[PDB]
């Protein structure tokens, strides 16, 4: 299914997911589009920090939902 | 007074050129430069030469990419007011934290060691835009040109060392000095394969023409990380030892006593490879660890020093943190930048010129001569 995922600045990711996708595997399917290494992402819905063992279902996140990937940008 | 702004003759002449311009209507400041100075009262030809320079230096802003994100087009800084920027440069005692190693590389000291900081703008060589004032200044038709980088780092660091080696002689010790490969990596843009030798020439050039004026500087470590051969140089009484980290292993780092030193003998100054438009420790005051001159002010109180504020060093992150009274309830937005601009904090303190017969003195002075 659908979320967008969308950083600080405004930059738009749409991932194919499903509700038993790890949040582990949803910051891996961001390096896949863009690069950004896990381990540089901050994903939050609805305030709070995801962590990387839950699933989607676990935060309620459905279809066309937005994360918010927070990130420190690099020089 | 916790920290002092240094320049060169050259500098003050441009300084000097610009101000006489301005107060004959016959040059337009930047933008940014216009802001600081429609916060005071006094007109161009009122102020002094200090204060006329304290203003561009304020103009400066905490977290800039200096090699993408700027225009020299006066709707930020004009390029008169680059190629002055670029030559000043900061020291400030500090305390280290860590041994300065990026990443997760970095090693605490069990005990905090005292120490100082030059940071001194690189050869601006990269632009999102136009070419930078540096790229003028240096470039042939795109050829670096040796001799006219040589005297671009002469210009900004020959100050420093001077005011170093004064320090020195006046604690009865010598100078340790530790210098990365500043200007190589994005400053270096287009020349990020070819800048590498470049560098290390103008270093050994500006300590084989001046050493007669450095008695009291005794080492000088430089680390380019990658690129050099490991090699130690006499140049004069100095040993200049080439040791990058990246091809030698054990070396020591940037914020820690080069072989042959020690807090009895030495006091310890790291040069930071600097910009022309940020505050000193650019990236890490928008919280990034990252680049020589973002690590080495999350490594010390750099960020203390610049604000006044007493921060709390994080040993597992390698990081000096704002005050937990700040950084309480405040998640997201609590880094050193935020700090600055809800306190209304600016970059403004005492300035030296280094005049024609190697003393620093204040820019009236060196101006009546
Ligand atoms: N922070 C600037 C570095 C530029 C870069 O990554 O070049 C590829």
């Amino acid at each position: 299914m659908q979320i967008f995922v969308k950083t600080l600045t405004g930059k738009t990711i749409t991932l194919e997911v499903e509700p038993s996708d790890t949040i582990e595997n949803v910051k891996a399917k961001i390096q896949d589009k863009e690069g950004i290494p896990p381990d540089q992402q901050r994903l939050i819905f609805a305030g709070k920090q995801l962590e990387d063992g839950r699933t989607l279902s676990d935060y309620n996140i459905q279809k066309e939902s937005t994360l918010h990937l927070v990130l420190r940008l690099r020089g | 007074s916790a920290y002092q702004l240094l320049l060169s003759k050259e500098t003050l002449n441009k300084i000097l050129q610009y101000k006489q311009n301005l107060e004959k209507g016959l040059a337009t400041p930047g933008k940014f430069f216009l802001e600081e100075l429609s916060k005071q009262e006094k007109s161009i030809s009122e102020m002094d030469i200090t204060t006329f320079t304290q203003l561009l230096i304020q103009s400066k802003k905490p977290q800039v990419f200096a090699e993408s994100q700027v225009y020299h087009d006066g709707t930020d800084w004009t390029l008169e007011e680059e190629s002055i920027l670029g030559d000043v440069s900061v020291n400030m005692p500090v305390t280290m934290y860590n041994d300065g190693g990026h990443g997760s590389s970095f090693k605490n000291h069990p005990k905090p060691i005292s120490g100082y900081l030059a940071y001194v703008p690189g050869a601006l060589l990269a632009s999102g835009s136009g070419p930078t004032s540096d790229m003028k200044e240096v470039l042939d038709n795109g050829k670096l040109n040796q001799d006219k980088l040589n005297a671009l780092y002469e210009r900004r660091l020959l100050p420093q060392l001077i005011h170093f080696n004064e320090l020195a002689r006046q604690n009865e010790k010598q100078a340790a000095i530790t210098i990365p490969g500043i200007g190589t990596g994005c400053f270096s843009g287009a020349y990020y394969d070819v800048i590498k030798p470049y560098v290390r020439n103008a270093l050994i050039h500006i300590l084989e023409k001046h050493k007669d004026s450095l008695p009291y500087i005794d080492i000088i470590h430089y680390d380019p990380y990658m690129g050099d051969e490991p090699a130690e140089k006499k140049i004069g009484h100095m040993s200049f030892r080439v040791s990058p980290s990246g091809v030698v292993r054990g070396t020591t780092g940037q914020l820690d006593y080069p072989l042959g030193s020690n807090p009895d003998t030495h006091i310890l100054v790291s040069i930071v490879a600097w910009d022309h438009f940020s505050w000193p420790g650019n990236d890490y005051w928008g919280g990034a660890r990252q680049t020589d001159d973002g690590v080495k002010a999350a490594s010390t109180d750099t960020m203390g020093q610049v604000t006044g504020a007493t921060g709390v060093y994080d040993k597992k992150w390698g990081r000096y943190m704002p005050p937990e009274s700040f950084t309480k309830d405040r998640k997201g937005m609590s880094d050193w930048g935020d700090y600055v601009r809800e306190n209304g904090i600016v970059f403004n303190g005492p300035v030296l010129a280094l005049d024609k017969s190697g003393k620093l003195d204040t820019l009236e002075n060196v101006a009546s001569r």
